[PDB]
RNA sequence: UUGACCUCAAAUCAGGUAGGACUACGCGCUGAACUUAAGCAUAUCAAUAAGCGCAGGAAAAGAAAAUAACCAUGAUUCCCUCAGUAACGGCGAGUGAAGCGGGAAAAGCUCAAAUUUGAAAUCUGGCAACAUUUCUUUUGUUGUCCGAGUUGUAAUUUCAAGAAGCUGCUUUGAGUGUAGACGAUCGGUCUAAGUUCCUUGGAACAGGACGUCAGAGAGGGUGAGAACCCCGUCUUUGGUCGAUUGGAUAUGCCAUAUAAAGCGCUUUCGAAGAGUCGAGUUGUUUGGGAAUGCAGCUCUAAAUGGGUGGUAAAUUUCAUCUAAAGCUAAAUAUUGGCGAGAGACCGAUAGCGAACAAGUAGAGUGAUCGAAAGAUGAAAAGAACUUUGAAAAGAGAGUUAAAUAGUACGUGAAAUUGCUGAAAGGGAAGCAUUGGAAAUCAGUCUUACCUGGGUGAGAUCAGUAGUGCGAGACUAUGCAC
RNA sequence: UUUCAAUGGCCCGUCUUGAAACACGGACCAAGGAGUCUAGCAUCUAUGCGAGUGUUUGGGUGAUGAAAACCCAUCCGCGAAAUGAAAGUGAAUGCAGGUGGGAACGCCCUUGUGGCGUGCACCAUCGACCGACCCGGAAUGGAAGGGUUUGAGU
RNA sequence: GUAGAGAUUCUGACGUGCAAAUCGAUCUUCAAAUUUGGGUAUAGGGGCGAAAGACUAAUCGAACCAUCUAGUAGCUGGUUCC
RNA sequence: GAGAAGCUCAGACGAGUAGGCAGGCGUGGAGGUUUGUGACGAAGCCUUGGGCGUGAGCCUGGGUCGAACAGCCUCUAGUGCAGAUCUUGGUGGAAGUAGCAAAUAUUCAAAUGAGAACUUUGAAGACUGAAGUGGGGAAAGGUUCCAUGUGAACAGCAGUU
RNA sequence: CGAAACCACAGCCUGGGGAACGGGCCAGGCAAAAUCAGCGGGGAAAGAAGACCCUGUUGAGCUUGACUCUAGUUUGACAUU
RNA sequence: AAACUUUCAGCAACGGAUCUCUUGGCUCUCGCAUCGAUGAAGAACGCAGCGAAAUGCGAUACGUAAUGUGAAUUGCAGAAUUCCGUGAAUCAUCGAAUCUUUGAACGCACAUUGCGCCUUUGGGUUCUACCAAAGGCAUGCCUGUUUGAGUGUCAUU
């Protein structure tokens, strides 16, 4: 019964818990698993970027909106002012986020600022190899995979 | 050391695949070195051993023996050498069985499918 | 651990009191030794075993980095004193220098002969002949779960670059190769005990500065690393009681041992 | 009377399809009590066990009728955190989520509601021909006819839009074999090195001497601890096969490519899921509190409507989403199955019940229950033959390194037993203290070191000479004889 | 070592006020046989760092050989602020205060258990400051003034 | 009164039995509400009962099997070296 | 110097259940170390020999045996038994004891055989006494049927059956 | 030919004290191998974790106008209509 | 004095501890996605020169075809019509076959090797009986076909 000194014990062990314990003796399997696909996918890709580029927004609520951070999809108003159709968008590597909206300029000229430097930096190969056409390069030679933070960093 | 994920150094493993060879694998598993004469003529290590190869024993106490090669007994990873025999109680003559590992071979049983271990294996007829 | 189930796959159940029997559940049924016999119980042959070990034992132990990389430091710092490898068991009795230190052209070796040859030059492969000797098959039942043999440690060869170096050197008993920028304590201080017998490269021991870094400098491949201060400047403490500033005010001696 | 249509039958009609099993993990239904509350009914155990249905390699979930209240976020899943927190609770015992933030992985879409109406533009089946193949086993194409279908099959659209018109813009999918490589792999090997000498031993794989290789000193085997005897271990290419426009000038060439998308001004527009939402009530469930989800029954909608905004209600604002239809990889799970590598694990009463012909023998009408049991020796060399005995066997012999290894077999403890020896004993025995008796055990002394005595032979010792300046130690050439 | 003599010696374990008990378990021997591991909490100790601390949710050298070692970013936990049910408000009159005892140090005596001056830690104590509460108190705010009080505060 | 079906008394034998219900003698009934094979139905808070809480496979005031379940025990026993 | 974890001088004191703490002894496995032990005999076991420790325990001679094993510093745990009507196995005293006595009953000769109270043949004496100790079936068993052999185990004595 | 129960160790009395009726302790009486058949005084002989009684915040069968529910049943409302 | 009892030791028993071993277990991790009406899982009965349990296999029965290897198997053999070879082997592997009675189990049954039906082809005198062989005959549902039913609704005679 309680009688030591201490906090009024509070374990939640009435249950059968021993039935659903959930150990991590795999933790090192899984991190070596999830870097081998990460290898995998970026030989089979490149030389694309294996991560895309995304916007940057605020955070929501007062505890985080002071910060930056990486969202999901660039929208639609920063795409057509970018001058980027949305079909193509996703052809060259750039997410569209048909929910998220620019309630403020600045939201706005960011992320219009982070495409206009991707697509400064982008390399689009012809579709037939060896006939440029409209919105390519003629210079391909020099392509390989590289980062999109080492370009465009959420500052 | 071994480095390979495919190789296992369990000696639990090892020894299960050793005695549970099948015939064909104990085959290589009975192995003899072969000559010094032999070595450098055919340019060959050792040999899976065979029946009718002539052979001369190099331990135990039957060392410095010779003769051919009567049967392979795969069953028990033995060989029978011809006169190599020990006396049983009513005077009949036992054979008795020694490792290839502990033999070497001196003449081979050469044949079409012989000398094309040779070659295969790198060597010269 | 063992087996969840082990001991629990029968039906057994007391047999209550008034049998002249102990009140232990046992095995019902008839026609096989196993029927009447009792189970469960820790006390039981066939029960199950007292507590059964779990696989959710706690397996592995943190320590601080911080602490962590106090004890490599240590562990280095223990490699530059010749009379701690000589109390570690490495025979070290003719090598040249502490810390040894040999060419950058080591990091390029292609053979065992050449390994080889290098250490009888610096006269480090004493240590690996009492290796060799040591070699003994292990006492106990560790020989059946694939640790057979067990030796001493030899010298631990540190480079900064390999070239072919590791693979020249592994083949040689007691003999184990390491990056310097992942220095291990196991290999530093093996079984707790300090002074490890080390063979530098010249790029090897020109990067430790960067490594570990020096008490008021950062370390460069540490980020906001500093080497720790000791709690005392000199250890030479002897020296310290028998100095003048001491011996000058000190009180007269007094007798040692005294008759009775 | 026939025919059409509708609805409904039958056939061993032509062709298909479902069931049973596996259940570790997955999606549901149904559903306890032991237990805890120091009693006990709500509560808890537990939305658990048992019962029932149904899947896959994962499943489920999923592109907001979602958050928030911010400078806003942006499908789902999983991890860390939020947090043992808000909350629930005989507010007792106990229970207990979510938004943000960081991270793993990322991917987005399909219908129904529209007049193609200058043309059902759609689909299945039969028959025939022509191709195709992991494959004579697979998979299609065209033609033709018949069915389906206007009670609606296609096409543009799916609200993120979009469609119809006004006006201005560029233009793309498939066969052959090279090099670069890449999945099953291989005639699978170029891949290295002692089986020399001595000692012990039945056996060398032991110890010693002398060598060798090492990108190989992992492991296993072989008559005892073998890197060099054997298999392997380590290292590294050349013969195929198939995916082979996946990438390259992917060349060399097929001839796809003539009519479909992108933005661009102006309009008028913009169909958007009903016994459903929602309300009441009953039951259940949840952390969800004047109802969180689910279900029954009653009532039963709307068109800037409707849902949500965690305290019931009426009103007014604001924000955000867009239900009642649908699909979807990855990150996640995995005590089943299959294959593989390990372990500070157990070591034959242990470890699975089962190291062995184990879910076996055996029990029970049945559901079910369910053991015990590993080790001669390097090799059977598994004891010829003689003798005694009806025989089983014994005794001689024999084999073996060993029979103090004889299969009733490694070692071979204790309880318990026989024989031999010793000793003691008047209704227990055992123990303690002290000695007697008998039996039995240890002193190895006076070795070392020092001096004296006897004889003996001998490169002969103290101070010095010389070879780091002053003082001290040492060796070394001679003298000191 | 055995045995004899003399003297002493009840059968162990257990529950119990009390066991040699006519209380229970124990015929014998072998092998097995019972405070563990985990989620917490509390004190004490050791170690690292310290107004901070915590690399192992993750990501990297990584492919060689890699469950280890080693490295690396943003968050987050706990701590750096309390109080109140809450809306809220939120810590220096002063050397971050005074008093008493007091470690260590310094100075004077004159050989005493001395006197004098600073005064760490800690405890007792008088105040000040922040929050709550109770006051008067010259639409919204509660500034100066107070209080026997109150808080797991400064 | 015999076969069959029972089971009163000896409180006989036996009572580590021939036997987890038997043996001897004695006794009850012996042409019907009789005795009985096989087939068939009723299953566990259920059955079945000319009723004894009887019987339901040596089990009955709620069978047997497995599981929940290592159920809980303020109670008894034990709990290993100096 | 005197493992400063050392050395040295002195004084007082000593019951203990339940209970508390400390320092030690012993066991399996892990890291380190010890030109560690070992087929010229490891480990284990026996002992009518020796030594050490207050004790847990340790070392050693002799015997047996045959393949591994130990000391020191650390790590670690399924780590120490007289008891639990403890578990499993083995084995005792009771003991050559209780007993092997229901169902009327056996005897002689021969054969066979190493061996005959129990086999077979002949003879005698008896019993079931047709609601049978006779001759068949159903259920249940499953080869028990028959011949030839055998005689370890079983036939609670025996065995040629 | 060949079990078993049972078994701390055992087994000659009187008195004492003592868990209040001892085989063992204290004081006496005494005391001689190895054994057979019987016997029922003693071993508080064996059996079975007392079935009587009490205690337990341990049950179960049964009862009832106990507490709390419940199949069923009855009455109404609403829907079917 | 023996016998007897008791203790110890040697030796011999009884028993199977101890030690050493270990083709087994346990635990962790990595990888993979494949049952069945084209008859599964499971069950039964059979198959080898001498084979009962296990492995394997199915009347083509410890197997056939095919591919690789290349002289065994082994307890006894037998086979030297082969061993410088399309060839030993309970060898390995595996893309063609065989695959009994059953079982979801499918003509109906089944404590029955019980009782039927259909098609074709054969046998015995038999287009109808009988015998044999081959191939067939379950249920629900879907698309389609054919043949129909209705005082369901119609047009034309
Ligand atoms: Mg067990
Ligand atoms: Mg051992
Ligand atoms: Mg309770
Ligand atoms: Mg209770
Ligand atoms: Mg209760
Ligand atoms: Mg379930
Ligand atoms: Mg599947
Ligand atoms: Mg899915
Ligand atoms: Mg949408
Ligand atoms: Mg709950
Ligand atoms: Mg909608
Ligand atoms: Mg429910
Ligand atoms: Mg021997
Ligand atoms: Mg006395
Ligand atoms: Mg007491
Ligand atoms: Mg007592
Ligand atoms: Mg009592
Ligand atoms: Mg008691
Ligand atoms: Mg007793
Ligand atoms: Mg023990
Ligand atoms: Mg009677
Ligand atoms: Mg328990
Ligand atoms: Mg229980
Ligand atoms: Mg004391
Ligand atoms: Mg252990
Ligand atoms: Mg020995
Ligand atoms: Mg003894
Ligand atoms: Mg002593
Ligand atoms: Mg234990
Ligand atoms: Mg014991
Ligand atoms: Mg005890
Ligand atoms: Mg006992
Ligand atoms: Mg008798
Ligand atoms: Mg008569
Ligand atoms: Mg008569
Ligand atoms: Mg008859
Ligand atoms: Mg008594
Ligand atoms: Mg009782």
């Amino acid at each position: 019964a309680i009688h030591v000194k201490g906090q009024l014990p509070n374990a939640h062990f009435h249950k059968d818990w021993q039935r659903y314990v959930k150990t991590w003796f795999n933790q090192p399997g899984r991190k070596l698993r999830r870097r081998q696909a990460r290898q995998t996918k970026a030989a089979k890709i490149a030389p694309r970027p294996v991560e895309a580029i995304r916007p940057a927004v605020k955070p929501p609520t007062i505890r985080y909106n002071m910060k930056v951070r990486a969202g999901r999809g660039f929208t639609l108003e920063e795409l057509k002012a970018a001058g980027v159709s949305r079909r193509v968008a996703s052809t060259i590597g750039i997410p569209v986020d048909h929910r998220r909206r620019n309630r403020s300029e600045e939201s706005l000229q960011r992320n219009v600022e982070r495409i206009k430097v991707y697509l400064a930096h982008l390399i689009v190969f012809p579709r037939k190899a060896g006939q440029p056409k409209k919105g390519d390069a003629t210079d391909v030679s020099g392509a390989e995979q590289t980062d999109v933070a080492a370009v465009l960093p959420i500052t | 050391m071994k480095f390979s994920r495919d190789v296992t150094s369990s000696r639990r493993k090892q020894r299960k695949a050793h005695f549970g060879a099948p015939s064909s694998v104990r085959r290589v598993l009975m192995s003899a070195p072969l000559s010094k004469e032999l070595r450098e003529q055919y340019k060959i290590r050792s040999l899976p051993v065979r029946r009718d190869d002539q052979i001369t024993v190099i331990r135990g106490s039957n060392k410095g023996r010779e003769g051919k090669i009567t049967s392979v007994y795969r069953k028990k990873f033995l060989l029978l050498i011809e006169r190599v025999t020990r006396e049983k109680a009513n005077g009949a003559s036992a054979p008795v069985g020694i490792d290839a590992s502990k033999v070497v071979i001196t003449k081979l049983h050469l044949d079409k499918d012989r000398k094309d271990l040779i070659v295969r294996k790198g060597g010269k007829v | 651990a063992v087996s969840e189930k082990a001991g629990h796959q029968t039906s057994a159940e007391s047999w209550g009191t008034g049998r002249a029997l102990a009140r232990i559940p046992r095995v019902g049924g008839g026609g096989t030794h196993r029927s009447g016999q009792a189970a469960f119980g820790n006390m039981c042959r066939s029960g199950r075993m007292f507590a059964p070990t779990k696989t959710w034992r706690k397996w592995h132990v943190k320590v601080n980095q911080n602490e962590k990389r106090y004890a490599i430091s240590s562990a280095v710092a223990a490699s530059g004193v010749p009379s701690l490898l000589l109390a570690r068991g490495h025979r070290i009795e003719e090598i040249p220098e502490v810390p040894l230190v040999v060419d950058d052209a080591v990091q390029s070796f292609q053979k065992t002969k050449e390994a080889v040859a290098l250490l009888k030059e610096i006269k480090a492969y004493r240590d690996v002949v009492k290796v060799a000797n040591s070699r003994k098959l292990r006492a106990g039942k560790g020989k059946l779960r694939n640790r057979r043999h067990v030796q001493r440690r030899g010298p631990l060869v540190v480079f900064n670059e390999d070239a072919g170096i590791v693979k020249a050197f592994r083949n040689i008993p007691g003999v184990e190769i390491v990056n310097v920028r992942r220095l291990n304590l196991l290999q530093l201080a093996p079984g707790g005990h300090l002074g490890r017998f080390v063979i530098w490269t010249k790029s090897a021991f020109g990067l430790l500065d960067s490594v570990f870094g020096s008490t008021t400098e950062a370390a460069q491949l540490k980020k906001n690393y500093f080497l720790p201060e000791n709690i005392i400047s000199n250890a030479d403490v002897t020296r310290l009681i028998n100095s003048d500033e001491i011996q000058s005010i000190v009180k007269a001696a007094g007798p040692s041992r005294v008759k009775r």
